[PDB]
């Protein structure tokens, strides 16, 4: 068989008559009856521009025998004809030879009545069907010997009795035949204009979420043969059907095609921008009826190639393999997208992945980035995805790489930070990862990664209590997480307005159980460059924080170490806050908060301190008094 | 010239301001901006980034067409002088307003491989695809049918990806509503102008044919020298009339934009109206419509050039369809030429993205947490069927910036509706009431009758209004679910009776 | 005459958004009959009402009769775009009307409870203020919550007279319906009547209800 050339479509559908004469010679033979009804029937418009073009019509016109058959098809009345079909089509709701053989012999009014009266009766089938697809038989349209003159047949039908024969109808009802798909391609392209109509009119039609059914294989490739035929409008029917809820195989076989008819490597594929939008778009209906497409796709055990799903995903690895190699620079923020779509099919969608698959996340997620903003993102979606699966993570093998990876970042999380420059978000939030491990907020730890990652997926807590074990027994323990919260970069103009759980609560946790004092780690150093930078309103984390760490620069932390002390702020470091203004209002407050109860305290507490014998310096006059 | 880097900021935004009325003002005068634009590198280090982005300004506005080599001209300067990616931002978008597409896609290209989350990566894919697509479109030719097709096609084929890459960029946070609708509208709209296109075209395709034959063509039945584009062209009327007042939800849903985007939006909503009556009242019935285009038209009102320049196209179509009334029959000889031709003036003026667009401003919500007998999961509540029911839908106002920047919310009209869940469709008790909000809370007692066993659905619709008096729907339409029982002492009596 | 003016823009408005040749010759018909019943009701004052838009319509009617609608909206347009502002007259010392319900206060949280189906009383207490005919004129109404609006109809001698042109108005509203799950607002307002439609002119006050389904 052969398809109208998009080429030849596209000059119908600009009646470019010159791009007729440049067409070969089997597209005329397709493209006749359109052709000839242009040439011969009285011309609609009358202007001597399209007088002209009927001359090349004419033109064109000679070399075919079907021409004279043509005109004795239009010779026919066709009054007549209508009424009869009309009572005939009245009385459905209330030959010794094959009928190809009948169309053959007998003659073109013959003809018309036959295949008019098949087409009906057909239309009649599906419109009591009542949606349940099936399959109808007829020699004539099996014949491929007399394929030709039939579909001819057919266009000046379906020409000539337009309210007999509503266009979509006719398609809806030619679906049915074996080669509906190839008659109705030739249909449209006989009639430009109503290509877009009848791709609503199918799509409309199809079903929901079936891509097995006979039907549904039989209309998705059918709009794929209309999309063929004419690439450039190709889009819109991808947008009709993400719009109307149906076909989700046709709709990602539409962004193959075009994937593959475009070749741009430096940005990120069409496929993976689709896909993408489609869940993680703000949508919540198509969301739900793509999951759905994927869940049916997966339980589909049978390992077919041709199915869109494995094209799919064969497509997605390949284009993660290309980014694979450290990583090289301008990769990280695509790599970064392809990381999350694939969080997104795994979690908001059930996609069990396979073995090499996982083994290519693991090293991609595994992967050293450059020290840039768009690395430290990287980063953060990796241990975040990490987090959420561990299911990607199953042999020893991939364990101990996962283990190497987190050893080498956790020497380079505050280098991370300071090499970006920005803030390290991934750098409090491992602080917060380890205090929430060591203190059992399983649910906490859910609640961070879906916020980090951008989607709600849910997450089973024993995949995390595995992890546990991996987390709090030798990457991170109490020594390290001691190491990370004094380095950790201070809360930039700190307020109540920066909501969530700042590394601000973990010091103040940590203060609580005194590991500081434990593990000889100066926190003045830290606790002084955050009250110098907190702003206006104030945090209501501050106040506290100030009480435990006074009550830990005076009471020791075990008895049998009273050597256990923080040590208290310079005076000289006080005086150049209260130097004036290049501070704030706030800045300066909680400073005279903390020296006030400081030296409240060393009077009140004044009999451990007296047992210690490691009086602290009380604060000179010359600064009690040049305090405002 | 003599401007000491320091007022030339100021200076520039007056220019800008003041050529934002009369187009004179600023086509002829290329060159010399150009020139102050050359030296700036060399003139200031302190802040150059400031009049670099007004320059910038200030010479699109100039440009009305497309640019020169004063293009790549400016692509060097701001290479080999410090340039931020945030100002490179500033000037793309800049450019973008103005409808100088061509710039647009090149500097986003350049800015593509930049910026860490990849929220930012696609929002900036989308939006040079968004201007590259704009950029094929400029490319047209006045009267040629055929090229038209070809640009509308490729032109909408960038579209689909812009959206595609546009939905992915959305996030719980900031879902780009305004944004990601407007423009997805925008190719509705392109695609119903390439279905007419392609209608009037097919005019020739054998149409004279099918009415003749199907009835005798004196008297005709199908229609007045009837044909089969006569039911294509009732289609994309329709269609046409329906994308029309799909721009009225989007204009009455975004509340928000300040008093530019809003007359951008009603100016989209003007042109499809434009098309449809043109088609209405040339193809279909013409005596039917019978009216004058008598009124006030073409004062020099507007606020912006893009606005000046489609109400002269508007006035164009009006002048040439009301002298083509009644010169033909319907038969649509040569109506098919004034649709073509309205279609490519439509289309050549080519687009601007307005602010609402980028960067908003003015948040306000609506929180509205209904408070009837609460129900933890959808499990439907109970309601003895015979009494009542009564809601207490609470509902509060939020503004995150300055409360009223432009409008301020007046009153809350509440609309509450309830339907029959299993199947007027159960429309009994639909009311409304207009509750005040008298210092940022309101609260309003509803009662809703139904005697029915089925489920039921209520939804509650909020539909601010503000001073001058408008719906400006907007609000959450939360839905709550409802069940209902009878007591088995009443069943009894009914079925005993 | 300013009435008449209002009436003027309502049909210019409508005119403007209406293309139906027939329903605007049907509007421009109901105009004309206006202003010709309001030239003749008020066929005095008239010289008076000098370069008014009343006046020059008046003058220029006839060939608005002969014209189509079409062109008459056109004209009623400029006609007001130039039409000029009357100089209203100040008159003799005057008072405005003026309602306030003192019983039921209607802040009280407790509920008015009863029995579905029947009926409450709810004793209804006002001051009007400088009105005249008052027992002819002031009506109570009861906005229920449902959005049922039922107007009563104070009985002539509810209204006593403590003073010059300051009445009391004291009565009974009878409130009704069926069983309410919990407490609902009813709305009491006092309206005035014209000879058709009506005129809010006092504060509402809302009234806490409870309809108990009956008892054993």
């Amino acid at each position: 068989l052969q398809f109208v050339s998009p080429f030849a479509f596209e000059a119908m559908q600009k009646v470019d008559v010159v791009c007729l004469a440049s067409l070969s010679d089997p597209e005329l033979r397709l493209l006749l009856p359109c052709l000839v009804r242009m040439a011969l029937c009285a011309p609609a418009d009358q202007s001597q521009s399209w007088a002209q073009d009927k001359k090349l019509i004419l033109r064109l016109l000679s070399g075919v025998e079907a021409v004279n058959s043509i005109v004795a098809l239009l010779s026919v009345d066709f009054h007549a004809l209508e009424q009869d079909a009309s009572k005939e089509q009245q009385l459905r709701h209330k030959l010794q030879h094959g009928l190809t053989l009948e169309f053959e012999h007998s003659d073109s009014p013959r003809r018309l009545r036959l295949v008019l009266s098949e087409l009906l009766a057909i239309m009649n089938k599906v419109s009591e069907s009542n949606g349940e697809f099936f399959f109808k038989s007829s020699e004539l349209f099996e014949s491929p010997v007399y394929l030709e003159e039939a579909a001819d047949v057919l266009c000046i039908l379906q020409a000539e009795l337009p309210s007999l024969l509503p266009i979509v109808d006719v398609a809806e009802a030619l679906l049915h035949v074996r080669n509906g798909a190839w008659f109705l391609c030739l249909l449209v392209a006989n009639v430009p204009d109503s290509f877009n109509e009848v791709c609503r009119g199918l799509i409309k039609n199809g079903e929901r979420q079936d891509e097995e059914s006979l039907g549904g294989r039989r209309r998705t490739d059918a709009l794929r043969f209309l999309c063929k035929m004419n690439p450039s409008q190709a889009l819109k029917v991808r947008g009709m059907v993400v719009e109307e809820c149906h076909l989700p195989g046709l709709g990602v076989a539409l962004t193959l095609d075009h994937t593959k008819n475009e070749a741009c490597e430096d940005g990120v594929s069409d496929l993976v921008c689709f896909v993408s939008g489609l869940l993680l778009g703000t949508n919540a209906k198509v969301r739900t009826w793509f999951g759905t497409f994927i869940r049916n796709g997966q339980q589909r055990k049978r390992e077919t190639s041709s199915s869109v799903l494995w094209q799919m995903r064969r497509q997605l690895l390949l284009e993660l393999m290309g980014i694979l190699p450290g990583l090289k620079e301008e990769h990280v923020v695509k790599a970064s997208a392809l990381l999350r779509l694939y969080c997104a099919l795994m979690g908001i969608a059930g996609l069990k992945p396979t073995e090499e698959e996982a083994e290519q996340l693991l090293q991609l997620m595994t992967s050293r980035p450059p020290a840039t903003p768009a690395g430290v993102r990287f980063v953060s979606l990796s241990f975040c995805m990490l987090l959420a699966f561990s299911t990607l993570v199953s042999t020893p093998e991939q364990e101990q790489l996962m283990v190497v990876w987190l050893s080498w970042m956790i020497k380079e999380e505050a280098y991370f930070e300071s090499t970006s420059g920005v803030s390290a978000s991934f750098g409090e939030m491992l602080l917060l990862v380890a205090m929430y491990f060591h203190s059992n907020q399983l649910s906490a730890i859910i609640d961070l990664v879906c916020s980090t990652l951008g989607m709600k997926i849910v997450i089973k807590p024993s995949s995390l209590s595995r992890m546990k074990t991996i987390f709090t027994q030798e990457i991170f323990t109490e020594q390290v997480v001691t190491a990370h919260a004094v380095r950790v970069p201070v809360t930039s103009n700190l307020s109540a307005n920066i909501t969530g759980f700042l590394p601000i609560h973990c010091i103040y946790q940590l203060l609580r159980s005194r590991s500081f004092t434990k593990h000889k780690v100066s926190i003045k150093d830290w606790i002084y460059r955050q009250l110098c930078e907190t702003s206006t309103p104030l945090h209501p984390q501050l106040l506290p924080l100030i009480d435990v760490y006074i009550n830990s620069i005076l009471t020791p932390a075990s008895k049998s170490n009273p050597e256990a002390t923080n040590q208290p702020v310079t005076e000289q470091e006080i005086l150049n806050i209260f130097q004036g203004q290049r501070f704030s209002i706030t800045a300066q407050l909680l400073v005279l908060y903390y020296i006030l109860s400081y030296e409240e305290a060393l009077l009140a507490n004044t009999k451990t301190l007296a047992a210690m014998q490691r009086k602290p310096k009380s604060y000179s006059s010359s600064l009690m008094d040049q305090i405002p | 010239h003599s401007a000491q880097d320091a007022a030339r900021i100021l200076m520039c935004h007056c220019l800008a301001a003041i050529a934002m009325q009369l187009p004179v003002l600023g086509d002829g005068m290329l060159g010399d901006l150009m020139e102050l634009y050359k030296v700036i590198g060399r003139s200031a280090t302190d802040k150059q980034q400031e009049l670099l982005v007004s320059l910038a300004t200030v010479i699109f506005v100039a440009s009305q067409k497309a640019l020169s080599v004063e293009s790549k001209a400016v692509i060097k300067q701001q290479l080999e002088s410090v340039s931020n990616g945030w100002t490179v931002y500033r000037i793309a978008r800049q450019a973008s307003r103005m409808g100088n597409h061509d710039m647009a896609k090149e500097l986003y290209q350049s800015l593509l491989t930049q910026v860490a989350s990849e929220h930012f990566y696609f929002w900036l894919n989308s939006l040079k695809e968004f201007s590259h697509a704009e950029q094929c479109l400029t490319g047209l030719q006045e009267e040629n049918y055929s090229s038209a097709l070809s640009c509308i096609a490729e032109s909408l084929k960038f579209y689909h990806k812009g959206i595609a890459s546009l939905t992915a960029a959305s996030t719980p946070l900031n879902p780009l509503s305004f944004q990601c609708e407007f423009v997805k509208l925008r190719i509705d709209l392109l695609q119903a102008f390439s279905q007419l296109i392609c209608t009037c075209n097919s005019l020739k395709t054998s149409p004279p044919p099918a009415i003749a034959t199907t009835i005798a063509m004196t008297l005709g039945n199908d229609l007045q020298r009837c044909g089969r584009i006569s039911n294509q062209m009732k289609q994309s009327m329709e269609e046409f009339r329906s994308l029309a007042s799909r721009y009225g939800d989007l204009y009455q849903a975004s509340f928000d934009a300040d008093s530019a985007t809003l007359r951008n939006v009603e100016l989209q909503q003007q042109s499809c109206l434009l098309i449809s009556h043109a088609i209405e009242a040339l193809i279909l019935d013409p005596e039917s419509a019978s009216f004058q285009e008598y009124g006030s038209t073409g004062t020099a009102h507007a606020d912006s050039e893009y606005e000046r320049r489609m109400m002269s196209v508007y006035n164009h179509v009006l002048e040439e369809v009301e002298s083509l009334n009644r010169k033909y029959t319907p038969v649509s000889y040569m109506h098919t030429a004034c649709l073509c031709n309205a279609i490519i003036a439509l289309l050549k003026v080519p687009l601007s993205f307005q602010r609402y667009f980028f960067q908003k401003l003015q948040s306000t919500s609506i929180k509205l947490a209904l408070s009837p007998s609460p129900r933890n999961p959808a499990e439907p509540i109970a309601v003895q069927n015979n009494q009542q029911l009564a809601l207490k839908v609470e509902g509060v106002v939020q503004h995150g910036s300055k409360p009223g920047l432009f409008r301020k919310i007046q009153s809350v009209c509440l609309n509450v509706s309830s339907t029959l869940q299993s199947k007027i469709d159960n429309m009994t008790n639909e009311m409304e009431q207009r509750v005040e909000p008298h210092n940022d809370y309101f609260s309003t007692q509803f009662l809703l009758n139904f005697a029915i066993l089925g489920t039921h659905n209520i939804t509650v619709e909020s539909s601010v209004k503000d001073a001058n008096g408008i719906v400006w729907k907007t609000g959450p339409r939360t839905t709550i679910f409802v069940k209902s029982l009878e007591d088995p002492y009443s069943q009894q009596i009914r079925l005993q009776q | 005459h300013m009435r008449l003016q209002a009436k003027a823009l309502q049909l210019i408005v409508t005119a403007r958004t209406t293309r139906g040749l027939d329903p605007l010759f049907g509007m421009c018909e109901k105009f004309l009959q206006e202003v010709d019943f309001f030239q003749r009701y008020f066929i005095a004052d008239l010289p008076h009402l000098q370069d008014s838009f009343v006046d020059k319509l008046l003058d220029l009617m006839p060939r608005l009769m002969t014209s189509k609608p079409a062109e008459v909206v056109k004209i009623l347009q400029t006609m007001l775009r130039q039409s000029a502002f009357l100089h209203l007259p100040l008159p003799e010392q005057i008072h405005k009307a003026s309602a306030t319900i003192i019983e039921p206060a209607g802040e009280s949280d407790n509920p008015l409870r009863f029995t579905s189906g029947l009926v409450v009383a709810l004793d209804v207490d006002a001051t009007l203020e400088h009105v005249q005919d008052p027992q002819n004129t002031v009506k109570v109404q009861v906005l229920y919550p449902d959005g049922q609006a039922q107007m009563i109809h104070p009985k002539p001698a509810d209204f006593r007279n403590p003073g010059p042109g300051r009445h009391r108005l004291i009565t009974q509203v009878y409130l009704s319906h069926t069983a309410w799950t919990e407490a609902c607002q009813v709305e009491v307002r006092l309206l005035l009547a014209y000879n058709e439609g009506t005129i809010p002119f006092s504060k509402p006050v809302k009234v806490y209800i409870m309809p108990k389904p009956a008892r054993r």
